[PDB]
């Protein structure tokens, strides 16, 4: 989504329930390997925030 | 970006903390203003300027 | 100005294999995240590859993908990186895996790490 | 069914979020805004000028938002529009907590 063109909306966004598996993005999907700060990126699969 | 008249996409802000509990979304909705804000750098591509 | 050193250095042969470990400790990876990043002739920066602590899978640079591969041990408390098929626009200076402000993670962004100190000089040509 | 709903919260305007829950003849709507509830809310119904049938006019329930925060939608419950029958067989029950 390109409608966050700027730095001033940040989008207020919640997300209620992700349950997208890690792996599912091999799926013949074109999306950039998630890359996470202070947490391996597997964790996401791995545990809950 | 590196072409010249994307300068509209830049919009500094702060927080929009609420809520004496600290680190809390907006949820009283609060005033909140624009345009430059404190922020720490060099003298160089910063906030404040 | 100084310089890091890193293991190799000089002419390295065309299609061969070579590891590169940092040297210095004043400023370890591990301290700042394990990782590794080249800095290609000129003021260019790009990222290589690291290595995840689950072992499964191994965050892959564009640039290199399916190329380079990183050995881990148990004990060692090290990583090493390891290229394979070499070739002649890899010459470039590597750099150990520091940030310039105080930070811990893992990412897969060229602009990840920089640092003012030039690394270790590789040539590579046929 | 005339209870379209139920409006939570504790100042019951824009200076707090508060969930709303209402309902319609095509799905169940709960979303959770800054409503500006007012002193009366209601859903504005009104015969169609031509249908026959009810239609809705104005949702009387607030007046602004000024920020979302959650939206979800569900499936209708039991439906009864037109009345009918000499009996209140409609009966619903409902529990909440928080
Ligand atoms: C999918 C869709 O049309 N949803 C709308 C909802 O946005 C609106 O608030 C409601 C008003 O009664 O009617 C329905």
């Amino acid at each position: 989504a390109t409608r966050f063109a700027s730095v001033y909306a940040w989008n207020r966004k919640r997300i209620s329930n992700c349950v997208a598996d890690y792996s599912v993005l091999y799926n013949s999907a074109s999306f950039s390997t998630f890359k996470c700060y202070g947490v391996s990126p597997t964790k996401l699969n791995d545990l809950c925030f | 970006d590196s072409k010249v008249g994307g300068n509209y996409n830049y919009l500094y802000r702060l927080f929009r903390k609420s809520n004496l509990k600290p680190f809390e979304r907006d949820i009283s909705t609060e005033i909140y203003q624009a345009g430059s804000t404190p922020c720490n750098g060099v003298e160089g591509f910063n906030c404040y300027f | 100005q100084v310089q890091l050193v890193e293991s190799g250095g000089g002419l390295v042969q065309a299609g061969g294999s070579l590891r590169l470990s940092c040297a210095v400790s004043g400023r370890t990876i591990s301290t700042f995240g394990m990782g590794w990043f080249r800095q290609a002739p000129g003021k260019e920066r790009e990222f290589v590859a690291t290595i995840t602590r689950d072992e499964d899978m191994l965050l892959y640079a564009d640039s290199v993908k399916g190329r380079f591969t990183i050995s881990r041990d148990t004990a060692k408390n090290m990583v090493f990186l390891q290229m394979n098929s070499l070739k002649i626009e890899d010459t470039a200076l590597y750099y150990c895996a520091v940030r310039r402000d105080s930070s811990w993670g893992y990412s897969r962004q060229s602009t990840e790490y920089d640092y003012w100190g030039q690394g270790t000089q590789v040539t590579v040509s046929s | 069914n005339i209870i379209r709903g139920w409006i939570f919260g504790t100042t019951l305007d824009s200076k707090t979020q508060s969930l709303l829950i209402v309902n319609n003849a095509t799905n169940v709507v709960i979303k959770v805004c800054e409503f500006q509830f007012c002193n009366d809310p209601f859903l504005g119904v009104y015969y169609h000028k031509n249908n026959k049938s009810w239609m809705e006019s104005e949702f009387r329930v607030y007046s602004s938002a000024n920020n979302c925060t959650f939206e979800y939608v569900s499936q209708p419950f039991l439906m009864d529009l037109e009345g009918k029958q000499g009996n209140f067989k409609n009966l619903r029950e409902f529990v909440f907590k928080n």
